[PDB]
């Protein structure tokens, strides 16, 4: 089973800078079946990158996905206001658990 | 627009049984593979279950496998949740999750996703 | 010598040319033929060559009779160079009832599985000499891709399938260096059941069109990173579908991520390998038997699911004969990789009881970018003059 663990449990970030998240499979995983979700507290998960490297339609090009196997990435340049969220990396379509990762909080840095 | 809308939820005792309804519109419900997520407070997202186009190939969590059991009418553009013996750990926000194929022409091998989400349902056993 | 990489693209394919035949059943009649089942080509940088898993016996013997089993302990992987038959003199690389053979440019890797079906035993020779090896690990028939692996600078993957055969099996991807398994991945995505792979190097990974036995008449699709040993897959997009039994070609379907639940109880090896956008694929042409041959592209059928729009068909085996397993090799030319398939052209028991042996010959054809012609290459065999 695919375990994913998102490194940065929470993160401090400051509007304008950019983030990193990263999310590591137990296994190597394809970048196909893995997949970036940002909730918001009282909102349902949107989609931002699927297959790992590419943006959802809507999603603005300030978010952008890398990595491959074992290793995979989320990056937010630039940010803003509505990107602090919670961002969750899935792994959908390789092995039936498909299950989500832990979760990682951005927050306002002060 | 591709539209889900979860139904079901409110308030249930403990061992009882519960039937979500997640009902599609604006896509072709047969072609689709529709999963179950479920969100509890203050936790984070969980996959529940999975169903296929046809209903043949079906995926359960751990935790939900043998009490729960996904069910879809594709006449009925519907997708169901059949919660059996609920316990106080399935309070949860249930989103019912659509999955989507991209070839990505780039790689050539149909990056797979869900997409399209419900507003979610409440689910409250107590 | 140096690590064989398959860097060049993929020639340009507009159909396939004969490019070898053994004869071996129309030989058997008048000398000392191995008898032969589930054939591959596997070429190394200067020759291809013959494989097969012999049964332990030649035609024209006793042992010959009820040759139709599939694992035995006689059963040994013959080896040699493609247009030579399988005659007393061939050699007998290793013991298997299953195998699959590949050059890494500098020495041949061998998988062979033998044993017992429920403990079996897949040797990883190389260079001549045992590696490593593995047992079984969902303890029912171990088995492999029956043709050629493929290796990637020094890499080489292998499709191993441990399980039910009508079922859910546990599939798993091994990466070999040198005859050192150095990972095992096991098989993620969206095919259900993974069978029988038909590898080509699709730089820089492995792709392989595999049978589904459980579900589906489509051919499941696996994608090998042989760098980070991550696995996809899927199904052929065609609605012309390559595995037999099948619906016939206005009710075939496939929609690229799931069986098709269209005859999908069995199968037999096959071969598919993607121009562009459009599929190369190959299939008897008989919907239910293993009875002709043909190949033809499917436009759009590698990317647009149930793409029926097919050109270039190229009748390989008519329909009144026997054929059987069919696979895709990779010859590395001047400046790409030409894509070059076998047919295996079985003869004797199980359909024909006039004789008590279950043999085959096979032809191989060849990519070619330029023209070519028609016609018919069948076993040739009459099954009247084959002793009994
Ligand atoms: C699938 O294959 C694997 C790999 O081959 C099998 O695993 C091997 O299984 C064998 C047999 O079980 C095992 O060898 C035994 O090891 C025991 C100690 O670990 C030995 O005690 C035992 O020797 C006794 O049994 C032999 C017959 O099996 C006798 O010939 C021998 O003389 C011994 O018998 C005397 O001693 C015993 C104990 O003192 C006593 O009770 C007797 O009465 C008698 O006095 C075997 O040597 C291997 O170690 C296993 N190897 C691995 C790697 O696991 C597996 O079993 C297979 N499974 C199936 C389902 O087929
Ligand atoms: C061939 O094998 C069968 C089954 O093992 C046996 O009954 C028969 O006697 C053998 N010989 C011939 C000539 O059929
Ligand atoms: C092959 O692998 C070796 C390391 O083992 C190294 O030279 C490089 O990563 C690869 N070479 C080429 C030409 O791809
Ligand atoms: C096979 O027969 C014809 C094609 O020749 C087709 O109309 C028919 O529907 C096919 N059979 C099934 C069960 O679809």
């Amino acid at each position: 089973e695919i375990v994913l663990t998102q490194s940065p449990g929470t993160l401090s970030l400051s509007p304008g800078e950019s983030a990193t998240l990263s999310c590591r499979a137990s296994q190597s995983l394809a970048p196909n079946y893995l997949a970036w979700f940002q909730q918001q507290p009282g909102q349902a998960p949107r989609l931002l990158i699927y297959g790992a490297s590419s943006r959802a339609a809507g999603i603005p090009d300030r978010f952008s996905g890398s990595g491959s196997g074992t290793d995979f990435t989320l990056t937010i340049t630039r940010l803003e206001p509505e990107d602090f969220a919670v961002y969750y990396c899935q792994q959908y379509g390789g092995s039936p658990p498909y299950t989500f990762g832990q979760g990682t909080k951005v927050e306002i840095k002060r | 627009e591709v539209q889900l809308v979860e139904s079901g939820g409110g308030l249930v005792l403990p061992g009882r049984s519960l039937r979500l309804s997640c009902v599609a519109s604006g896509f072709d419900f047969s072609s689709f593979e529709m999963n179950w997520v479920r969100q509890a407070p203050g936790t984070g997202l969980e996959w529940l279950s999975y169903i296929s186009g046809n209903g043949d190939t079906i995926y359960y969590a751990e935790s939900v496998k043998g009490r729960f059991t996904i069910s879809r009418d594709n006449a009925k553009n519907s997708l169901y949740l059949q919660m059996n013996g609920l316990r106080a750990e399935d309070t949860a926000t249930y989103y019912c999750a659509r999955q989507r194929s991209v070839y990505s022409t780039s790689r050539s091998n149909w990056s797979v996703f869900l997409d399209d989400w419900g507003q979610g349902t409440l689910v409250t056993v107590s | 010598a140096e690590y064989r990489n398959w860097s060049k693209p993929q020639c340009n394919i507009t159909g396939f040319a004969p490019f070898s035949k053994d004869n071996s059943i129309r030989l058997s009649a008048g000398g000392d033929i191995w008898v032969t089942r589930e054939p591959y080509v596997s070429c190394d940088p200067d020759k291809c060559y013959q494989f097969a898993l012999g049964q332990g016996t030649t035609l024209n013997n006793g042992h010959s009779n009820d040759t139709v089993h599939d694992r035995t302990p006689y059963r040994t992987l013959l080896m040699n160079e493609l247009g030579v038959p399988f005659h007393l003199g061939t050699k007998q690389v290793c013991i298997a009832w299953s195998s699959s053979s590949c050059h890494d440019g500098k020495a041949w890797l061998h998988v062979c599985v033998t044993g017992d079906d429920e403990n079996a035993t897949a040797s990883f020779i190389y260079n001549g000499r045992l590696v490593d090896s593995i047992g079984s690990w969902s303890k029912k028939i171990l088995r492999t891709q029956e043709s050629e692996c493929v290796c990637i600078n020094g890499t080489c993957t292998v499709v191993m399938t441990d399980g039910s055969a009508s079922g859910k099996a546990d599939t798993k991807i091994l990466f070999i260096e040198e005859g050192k398994i150095v990972h095992t991945s096991p098989l993620s995505g969206s095919a259900q059941h993974v069978e029988e792979c038909s590898c080509y190097p699709r730089y820089p990974g492995v792709r392989c069109v595999c049978r589904d036995n459980w579900k589906g008449s489509n051919r499941p699709i696996v994608d090998i990173n042989v760098k980070d040993y991550s696995i996809v897959s899927s199904y052929v997009c065609s609605g012309l579908v390559g595995d037999t039994p099948r619906k016939n070609d206005s009710s075939s379907s496939s929609h690229c991520l799931d069986p098709n639940n269209e005859e999908g109880g069995h199968g037999v090896k096959g071969w598919a390998f993607d121009d562009g956008n459009d599929v190369w694929m190959g299939r008897t042409i008989s919907e239910k038997l293993r009875s002709g041959y043909e190949t033809f592209k499917v436009i759009e059928g590698w990317s647009k699911p149930n793409s029926k729009l097919q050109i270039n068909r190229q009748v390989i085996v008519d329909r009144g004969n026997r054929s059987g397993y069919s696979g895709i090799f990779s010859v590395e030319g001047k400046s790409c990789i030409n894509r070059c398939f076998y047919v295996e052209l079985i003869r004797g028991r199980k359909q024909e009881t006039e004789v008590l042996w279950t043999s085959n010959s096979i032809v191989v054809f060849c990519g070619t970018s330029g023209t070519y012609g028609t016609g018919s290459w069948p076993d040739g065999a009459d099954i009247n003059l084959m002793p009994i």
